[PDB]
């Protein structure tokens, strides 16, 4: 995948966004912007040019599942990769992510190596 | 069933 791929990192905790952005940088992805919930995310997405979303699940205003469904049903954004992040792998939550079209699913906390593994799985399926 | 469900999903 292209090093300049533009990421949106979505989490209501600024520290978690900083951490994910730093892991992305460690992997060579420097083109990263942030959003604090699903509403904020959709606002920022209107700027265009985004190529990959990493989203938390539990957020106020619009949560990560609501965000994912909106992106998947959107005329312009329907095929955007979305890596969903959760605090605990539970069957119900994983199955909800699958039904909604999550590109990937990773449980916090995770290493750069795990992040690279999950990104690569998504790139491979999508032919990126 | 968790890591195994994840595999099935390609997650
Ligand atoms: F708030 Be996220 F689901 F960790
Ligand atoms: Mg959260």
């Amino acid at each position: 995948a292209d090093k300049e791929l533009k990421f949106l990192v979505v989490d209501d905790f600024s520290t978690m966004r900083r951490i994910v952005r730093n892991l992305l940088k460690e992997l060579g992805f420097n083109n990263v912007e942030e959003a604090e919930d699903g509403v904020d995310a959709l606002n920022k997405l209107q700027a265009g040019g985004f190529g990959f979303i990493i989203s938390d699940w539990n957020m106020p205003n619009m949560d990560g599942l609501e965000l994912l469904k909106t992106i998947r049903a959107d005329s312009a954004m329907s095929a955007l990769p979305v890596l969903m992040v959760t605090a605990e792998a539970k069957k119900e939550n994983i199955i909800a992510a699958a039904q909604a079209g999550a590109s990937g699913y990773v449980v916090k906390p995770f290493t750069a190596a795990t992040l690279e593994e999950k990104l690569n799985k998504i790139f491979e399926k999508l032919g990126m | 069933q968790v890591d195994d469900l994840l595999d099935s999903l390609g997650f």
